[PDB]
RNA sequence: ACCCACUCGGCACCUUACGAGAAAUCAAAGUCUUUGGGUUCUGGGGGGAGUAUGGUCGCAAGGCUGAAACUUAAAGGAAUUGACGGAAGGGCACCACCAGGAGUGGAGCCUGCGGCUUAAUUUGACUCAACACGGGGAAACUCACCAGGUCCAGACACAAUAAGGAUUGACAGAUUGAGAGCUCUUUCUUGAUUUUGUGGGUGGUGGUGCAUGGCCGUUCUUAGUUGGUGGAGUGAUUUGUCUGCUUAAUUGCGAUAACGAACGAGACCUUAACCUACUAAAUAGUGGUGCUAGCAUUUGCUGGUUAUCCACUUCUUAGAGGGACUAUCGGUUUCAAGCCGAUGGAAGUUUGAGGCAAUAACAGGUCUGUGAUGCCCUUAGACGUUCUGGGCCGCACGCGCGCUACACUGACGGAGCCAGCGAGUCUAACCUUGGCCGAGAGGUCUUGGUAAUCUUGUGAAACUCCGUCGUGCUGGGGAUAGAGCAUUGUAAUUAUUGCUCUUCAACGAGGAAUUCCUAGUAAGCGCAAGUCAUCAGCUUGCGUUGAUUACGUCCCUGCCCUUUGUACACACC
């Protein structure tokens, strides 16, 4: 046939990060808990799921993409 | 046509290790028993065997 | 000199074989395991090799005598069956000629193949038996090729990471051809489905058709293949299965150490021809009758009316039968199979045309039809797959099949106006009548049909008639090209197709060569079907119009058959 070509630079993939994560949750001196990052008004995502903080932009990750709830 | 009538055929492909070989079977059934079709080859020409007779005998006639 | 009979001794031939032999053959090659008349000479697997050496003869060239080491499983004989020949004798055939027809070869274009060009211009196939073939008419698809972009649809097993999260997704932006979270920024989400590794799988229009199956094509427009009982032979084998004649045919007659059979040919089956005989039909049609139009009128002639009624089956349809067997007669013949002529017949070339089709062969073609397949290759920056765009169409040129023409047996315009084989829409947009609108292509509104019911009498084309043009590249011819409309489609640019105006080429019958064909055939003519969203200059069938010339031969070419040679048998590659 031929085999091999390329101008170099093969594409990587996706790492999907790490994070020890669920810290966003402040709870006082025994023991009142107040959430951080506001949750999702879309009744298909029962308010456990949170919106991410970008610029403008609060975004429902669980709504796999859906809905731009922004304040 | 008797082909259509009388011979059954079949090819099967037996798949082995070194390669794959083919079987071809061809049975032909006795037309004398056909149960439902021609009972012989289109070739068959049976002649019926004549009876030996004792002729002669001057006339005569029998009443009933 | 000749003729006849016998007899010695010669050169040979014939026929047999008691007999001999591995046979071919042999009056000796006989009288040999039932082995002895006398005597001479030579051989003891094949090469090495008639070589080395010594002797001897010769002017020489060379003669006579004449080893070994080493190597090797065969070399050799006669006969059989094959296969093959550049021999010989017969045949058979419009993929052969004869006698002719219509042509291709010249031209414009269509289309395949080469070549060249190219990012790529995917690939198979190259004498008949590659080149309008792969059903191959590729705009996406197809698709295999090229420029790029995603995805895993990487089974299962072990191991690792790992609920403090193995892994999955994403809006916007950036990015990108792109409203691909491809990748990146950012930071939510998902929860044991993955991810990493090794092993093992898996797909692949990747290779290999010279590893295979299956299918196909070719030999083959051919006529060959085998067994029982008998004959010959130690045997493989042979004869039967053959000089001739005959046939499309190993089809038969006949000849005959053969007799009588089976496969293949024939038979058989399918289709086209004949049935006023049989069984029927509002999904086929006729006559009568009503209801009714037109012209005549003297009753007539010509139409209308999916059931206003009666009757029939000629025409149409398809079931069951019947028919033909080359019949009768006459020629010719080994008075045999047959062949020829006449009469009759729907039919008398295997009735015409097909389907089927023994044994065997080929390194024919096909892994690019297959979830048929061995082995090889590759498998995540893929040769998996999909998505975007290009390409198979590219153009100094060589080859093949084709279409259209070079006009007056015509072109054009009006007018007559006649087929057959087909096909059509359910979970759908197929075949389309009629009415409108449109110069046209087309549009629009309705409609019949899952169909002998509707499209469709498919009112098809050549062809027929009355005109116009008048031999001038002419009004023959219609390539090339401009401009506009419209249809299929997501898409039409490299112009899918269709219409219109214009533009108006080559080609004045074609060198050497070469193809096809014998009666409803050749040729001319269009149609339906396959392909198909759209596209036929292709194919498969079909009907329409309808000839000239053979009814022969072996000259060319191709094949088959005997005979014959062989040291070939992996069989002349
Ligand atoms: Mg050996
Ligand atoms: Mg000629
Ligand atoms: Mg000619
Ligand atoms: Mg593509
Ligand atoms: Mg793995
Ligand atoms: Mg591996
Ligand atoms: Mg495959
Ligand atoms: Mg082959
Ligand atoms: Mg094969
Ligand atoms: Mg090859
Ligand atoms: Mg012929
Ligand atoms: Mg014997
Ligand atoms: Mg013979
Ligand atoms: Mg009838
Ligand atoms: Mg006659
Ligand atoms: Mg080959
Ligand atoms: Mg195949
Ligand atoms: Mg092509
Ligand atoms: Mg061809
Ligand atoms: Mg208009
Ligand atoms: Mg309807
Ligand atoms: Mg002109
Ligand atoms: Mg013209
Ligand atoms: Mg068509
Ligand atoms: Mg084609
Ligand atoms: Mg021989
Ligand atoms: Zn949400």
């Amino acid at each position: 046939k031929k085999v091999y070509t390329t101008p170099k630079k093969i594409k990587h993939k996706h790492k999907k990060v790490k994070l020890a994560v669920l810290s966003y949750y402040k709870v006082d001196a025994e023991g009142k808990v107040t959430k951080l990052r506001r949750e999702c008004s879309n009744p298909t995502c029962g308010a456990g799921v949170f919106l991410a903080n970008h610029k403008d932009r609060l975004y429902c990750g669980k709504c796999h993409s859906v809905y731009k709830v922004n304040a | 046509q008797p082909v259509n009538d009388f011979i059954d055929t079949a090819t099967r492909h037996v798949l082995m290790r070194q390669g794959v070989l083919g079987i071809k079977v061809k049975i032909m059934r006795d037309p004398a028993k056909s149960r439902t079709g021609p009972k012989a080859l289109p070739d068959a020409v049976t002649i019926i065997e004549p009876k030996e007779e004792e002729p002669i005998l001057a006339p005569s006639v029998k009443d009933y």
